[PDB]
């Protein structure tokens, strides 16, 4: 009966704090198909060659 | 909080024989507290 301005946002204010307790809500990776016998680039654990 | 560990098949009782074996990172604990003493526990007339 009031108003959408009083409707509820469900609102989730993400406070993070940084540097401390190390680094742990962090960003993923997406993957490929191997390849073999092909002089190529990659990338392992960080560890990246060709 | 690493924790290297290993069990090998030694056969006696009493102390440590001589010998050769390596331990192997069995686990780490990725937390950043800090530590300085520790203090055994066990399973307690």
């Amino acid at each position: 009966t009031n108003g959408v301005g009083y409707q509820p946002y469900r609102v989730v204010v993400l406070s993070f704090e940084l540097l401390h307790a190390p680094a742990t809500v962090c960003g993923p990776k997406k993957s490929t198909n191997l390849v073999k016998n092909k002089c190529v680039n990659f990338n392992f654990n960080g560890l990246t060659g060709t | 909080f690493k924790i290297y560990s290993k069990h090998t098949p030694i056969n006696l009782v009493r102390d440590l024989p001589q010998g050769f074996s390596a331990l192997e990172p069995l686990v780490d604990l990725p937390i950043g507290i800090n530590i300085t003493r520790f203090q055994t526990l066990l399973a307690l007339l």
